[PDB]
RNA sequence: UCUUAUUUUUUUUCUAUUUUGCGCCGACC
DNA sequence: ACTGTCTGGACTGGTCGGCGCTATGATC
DNA sequence: GATCATATTGTCCAGACAGT
């Protein structure tokens, strides 16, 4: 059978135990030979496991790559200090009787701490805060309760040296070191009955254990040796300070054995327990770290399990994956957001196993008869017993002849495969999604473009990784749960993630503009890029030159669903009272004629009555990120399959007319008339004699402090005012001296790339500077540049650019904007590493929680966290604007159903 | 006590105790510069200021790295002479010191002291990083690589009054030329126009 | 004209089936 | 019972590519 | 000449601790 690991018991290891599970004792302090053969008795001995292929382990029998590894065994000459618990030590150290061993308490006092161990339960704070107490308490009594033997303060010194602090004959207070015997001599004294006072396991954690009298030398497998290119053998960092310790004790049991004096024995004590304290723990306070001959420091165990590059995080929490590629991304609106773009040199390598059924045995016999060279192949075969047979030219008949049901087939990747596609770094549940697979014969992998803002990702050069799943299990589980379509809706917001982006949104505009038509040729042309089921084309709204022409809200309305009505306000709302008519009309009948309706139809009301856009234009409102009302209600009342193909139409639609229609930006999309150029000369000569005003009333003394504040920061968030309100004077009229004509402005208001801000500073100015808040002030005595007189706080010499970027800056201005792209650039590169590491501890203190069938969220403990997940039980993904329900919506949708 | 004050405290003031009242006048214009502070009648210099930084060039580094292998060579060519003078005894040192001298040096010593710090990048004295691969990607790159200055804060600190651009800078430090991410502002290009 | 020592049967073959580590630098997302 | 001081730990992830290092002073 | 034992022992935040 099968059996799992239900829980982890831990402990300290016994002599006894380490003497047991050893395979073999060491006493050299070697590896190799001059022929390059281990050593009996070294470190590098086949009863420890075997590395080199040739080589079979003593212990087991098996061969290199298979041997697990055999732990041995060193017996020290002298106990030495494991570092780890030596604190721990000092602190029973601190708690235990010199000569009784017993613990310092009263028999009272150990009963009522027995029943506070027992009543409490199995949290840890609690545990450890009455060990603290208990230790306290014990650390200042002088007298044994159980003995009554004196008992003497001990100092301990870092990392494993123990101070005594004993009396003379004569009063004198003096430190007496204590050896390592004698504290474990002292630990053997402790019975089992008082080792939960001091939180010592009675058959697992014996105090005695907590000295180090046999040292557990690793396995060879855990400290691989490998041969390099020079033909000269590597050894580990363990290794080398494995040989140091067995040196030490080889030369401290010679010692020993020829009777040396006690200056030799306690030196090469200390020495021998510096060396084990390193060994394991290279990064010990108070001790200079192993450094190997070239003056490298060693990493030892603590430092293997610990860290970044540790066991655990590095190897455990993650690790490098097989049947994974990656690869550069590149736009393909082609596809569906179901759909990823592999190439077919990816396609060739990777390989989905699929056992041989009784229904899919003729396409399998077909990859197989195929082989890895041709599309769609096979690269490996296995056999129901599990024998692995890669297919080459030779058995590539023989093996498709000899396939039947039961038999496991690698295929090649297929179209309609299920991949995953994760982008790095994962801040998100929505960074990887589970897609379909697309075969390409290019390079480069393709992802659509709506899923882009999920990832996070545009195509400057972004590197994206693609997992095949290989189990059954694990294939369906990407399909259901991590397909693209089921997280359209972030649920950090309840908002649309999943969303038409910069092109999709200028082409939904100037399709659904006002005065939009199209011919005949052009419809039928982008019904059929669009994928549209239109057998049939509508009538024509209007005839020009004895032509038919189709307004593009029609084209638009086929889009949406005939039972779908929603009316709303986007950003190109400028004109309420249109909208307030529109919104008053509406309220009246609730269901408004579509010929009144387009009477006073208004670009700024959007307005959709039974899947026809009566009125309004496409924006960022319409299916835009974190934005979109209609693409958030056709999501929540429709499903996700019948949203994620209407988003596929729109974005082919919108494309389509964003690229036959024309949109482009030039030089004269910034460009202002002498007017403009006149009254923001204006409004800069306003500002600086404003400044100049501020600094001559500052200078004369007349100027006010601020409550709380004195005369140099009021001055300076003063003229940061002036400069702001004269900033947004400038964008104000380069906002009115710029039309709704310019493709800039349509990008800017529509929200599909760039703000208002961005043609204004292309246009009208660059605003004032500022570093960390405040005005530019890092330089020079009284100045940032030379060029400005020393102690001038006017706004040309602390950061104010008076000129925009398509009449040029200054050179002191184009200084004084590189420090501020300069402040900018540090503050991202700083901010993240902050994001990065609270977004790791969040996750950290927030992994374990998950809501159980009742809908309380609980620890693993079993503490109830939450008795309803968000107080309601609802989740934020299928919450509406962070609400329950909806309920606004709910009743007009209702209300419209039932009157229609 | 007498070592650590001779070696460590001012040391380019000197190291014989003779000099030693001369370093506690060095003492007192530090303890101006800290009483002056401290009651306002001077302001706090700009640690980032240019005229308080200096620039180490290859010279600098190659004079430093050139010392350290030369001392290890002088320790190494005593012990030699030292050994031989011990073995040989004093019949054979003295016949002929010319060739004494000469058989107790090993130049590789120095050799290969020098060459691998300047191929592994490792500096004596714990810096690193000094010695890279020259860029060779276009013209363009190994001119920036020669023209370039690191800082010797760490990367990932967050450096808000030394990452930042500086008002010295100008003239002397490229004011947009400078890598992304943990290396942005602690690696700078030398201006055009500037001259060292 | 003299003490204080003992004694026995139930185990088989000429031999064998895909280099880590350390550290640096640079770049991208 | 407060207060300044000493000690300890962490410093976003991933990827491409390169460079370079991992003995020696006696002994017959 | 060819071998061989040995090869040294930067900031910031939080918890614990003498001092008043
Ligand atoms: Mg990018
Ligand atoms: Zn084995
Ligand atoms: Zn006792």
């Amino acid at each position: 059978m099968k059996k799992v690991i239900g829980s982890i018991e831990f402990g300290i290891l016994s002599p006894q135990e380490i003497r047991k599970m050893s395979a073999a004792e060491i006493t050299v302090p070697d590896t190799y030979d001059d022929d390059g053969y281990p050593i009996e008795g070294g470190l590098m001995d086949k009863r420890l496991g075997v590395i080199d292929p040739g080589l079979r382990c003593e212990t087991c029998g098996a061969r290199a790559g298979e041997c697990p590894g055999h732990f041995g065994h060193i017996e020290l000459a002298r106990p030495v200090i494991h570092v780890g618990f030596a604190k721990t030590i000092h602190r029973v150290l601190e708690s235990t009787c010199r000569e009784c061993g017993r613990i310092k308490l009263t028999d009272e006092e150990i009963e009522e701490y027995m029943q506070k161990f027992e009543v409490m339960g199995d949290r840890k704070g609690a545990v450890d805060k009455l060990i603290k107490e208990i230790h306290k308490k014990a650390k200042e009594r002088m007298v044994c309760p159980h003995c009554g033997a004196p008992q003497f303060p001990i100092k301990f010194e870092r990392p494993t040296i123990y101070w005594e602090l004993r009396k003379d004959e004569e009063g004198n207070e003096y430190k007496h070191r204590m050896m390592p015997s004698e504290v474990r001599d002292r630990l053997e004294k402790i019975p089992d009955k008082d080792l939960p006072l001091l939180g010592l396991h009675p058959e697992k954690s014996r105090p005695e254990w907590m000295v180090l009298t046999v040292l557990p030398v690793p396995p060879v497998t855990m400290r691989p040796s490998i041969t390099l290119e020079s033909g000269i053998r590597a050894e580990d960092d363990l290794t080398h300070k494995l040989v140091d310790i067995i040196r030490i004790n080889n030369r401290l049991k010679s010692n020993i054995e020829a009777g040396a004096p006690q200056l030799i024995i306690e030196d090469l004590w200390d020495l021998l327990q510096y060396h084990v304290t390193t060994y394991i723990n290279n990064e010990t306070s108070g001790v200079p770290p192993a450094k190997h001959k070239s003056g490298r420091p060693l990493k030892t165990l603590a430092q293997r399990l610990k860290g970044k590059e540790g066991r655990f995080r590095g190897n455990l929490s993650g690790k490098r994956v097989n049947f994974s590629a990656r690869t550069v991304i590149s736009p393909d609106p082609m596809i569906s957001i179901n759909e990823v773009g592999v190439p077919l040199a990816v396609a060739m390598e990777l390989t989905v196993p699929e056992k041989v059924t009784e229904f899919n045995y003729e396409k399998l016999k077909q990859r197989v008869l195929n082989g890895p060279e041709k599309y769609p192949g096979a690269n490996y075969v296995i056999d129901p017993e599990g024998r692995r047979i890669r297919l080459m030219e030779s058995n590539r008949e023989l093996i498709a002849e000899k396939l039947d049901i039961g038999w496991t087939v690698e295929r090649h990747l297929e179209d309609g495969d299920v991949v995953l596609f994760n982008r790095q770094p994962s801040l998100h549940r929505m960074s990887i999604m589970a897609h379909r697979v697309r075969v390409m014969p290019y390079r480069t992998f393709r992802l659509n473009l709506p899923v882009c803002p999920p990832y996070n990702a545009d195509f400057d050069g972004d590197e994206m990784n693609l997992h095949v799943p290989q189990t059954e299990e694990a294939q369906a589980e990407a399909k259901i749960l991590m397909e693209v379509q089921n997280h359209i809706i972030s649920p950090r917001y309840g908002g649309p993630l999943i969303a038409g982006i910069q092109d999709h949104i200028s082409g939904g505009y100037l399709l659904t503009r006002e005065g939009a038509y199209f011919t005949r040729y052009e419809v039928e042309q982008m019904l059929m890029f669009a994928g549209m089921d239109v057998n049939e084309l509508p009538e024509p709204d209007k005839y020009e030159n004895g032509e038919p022409l189709w307004s593009g809200k029609t084209i638009f309305s086929l889009l949406l669903p005939d039972d779908l009505t929603i009316w709303y306000r986007n950003k190109l709302c400028d004109e309420p009272e249109r909208c307030e008519a529109l919104e008053k009309l509406i309220e009246e009948k609730l269901i408004p004629d579509p010929e009144e309706v387009r009477k006073l139809a208004y670009d700024g009301f959007v307005y959709i009555q039974n899947g026809k856009l009566l009125s309004g234009a496409v924006d960022k409102k319409a299916y835009g990120r974190e934005d979109g009302k209609l693409l958030d209600i056709i999501v929540r009342e429709y499903g996700v399959e019948r949203a994620r193909q209407f988003l596929d139409q729109v974005t082919k639609l919108t494309i389509w007319v964003i690229t036959h229609k024309g949109f482009t930006t030039a030089i004269d999309d910034e460009d202002l008339p002498q007017e403009a150029i006149d009254r923001i000369h204006e409004i800069i000569r306003e500002a600086e004699e404003k400044v100049q005003r501020l600094i001559e009333a500052y200078k004369r003394g007349e100027l006010e402090p601020l409550p709380g504040k004195t005369l140099e920061e009021t001055l300076e968030s003063k003229i940061m005012a002036v400069l702001a309100e004269a900033r947004d004077n400038a964008g104000k009229v380069a906002e009115r001296y710029l039309g709704m004509n310019n493709h800039a402005v349509i990008m800017a208001k529509t929200g599909a790339r760039g703000k208002i801000l961005n043609i204004t500073q292309m246009a009208a100015m660059l605003g004032q500077q500022s570093i960390r808040g405040k005005r530019l002030y890092r330089g020079y005595r009284g100045r940032v540049l030379t060029h400005f007189k020393p102690g001038d706080l006017g706004a040309r010499a602390r950061g104010f650019v008076t000129n925009s970027y398509k009449s040029g800056l200054t050179p002191q201005e184009y200084f004084f904007h590189a420090m501020g792209g300069r402040e900018g650039l540090v503050d991202t590169a700083v901010r993240t590493a902050q994001s990065g590491y609270m977004q790791r501890r969040l996750i950290n203190a927030l992994q374990d929680l998950k809501v159980d069938y009742d809908g309380t969220v609980r620890d693993p403990t079993g503490i109830i966290v939450q008795f309803k997940y968000g107080e309601d039980g609802v989740d934020p993904m299928k919450s509406w604007q962070g609400k329950t329900v909806d309920v606004d919506r709910v009743i007009v949708r209702t209300l419209l159903k039932m009157r229609g | 006590a007498e070592h650590i004050i001779d070696n460590n405290l001012l040391p380019h003031m000197g190291v014989d105790p003779e000099n030693r009242r001369a370093k506690a006048y060095y003492l007192g214009m530090m303890a101006l510069k800290v009483l002056e502070l401290s009651l306002g009648l001077r302001g706090e210099d700009d640690k980032d200021h240019y005229a308080n930084k200096r620039l180490k060039l290859a010279g600098d580094l190659l004079k430093d790295l050139f010392r350290v292998a030369f001392g290890q060579l002088v320790k190494d060519m005593q012990y030699q002479m030292t050994k031989t003078y011990q073995r040989k005894g004093e019949r054979y040192t003295f016949e002929n010191i010319q060739r004494f001298v000469r058989n107790s040096i090993r130049p590789d010593v120095l050799s290969e002291r020098i060459e691998h710090a300047l191929a592994t990048g490792s500096w004596p004295g714990g810096r690193t990083g000094v010695s890279q691969l020259l860029d060779r990607t276009n013209y363009m790159s190994t001119l920036s690589h020669l023209r370039r200055v690191t800082s010797p804060l760490s990367r990932d600190q967050p450096h808000f009054e030394a990452r930042d651009l500086h008002g010295t800078h100008w003239g002397r430090i490229c004011p947009t030329e400078t890598p992304e991410g943990p290396n942005c502002g602690l690696v700078k290009n030398l201006a055009l126009m500037s001259q060292i």
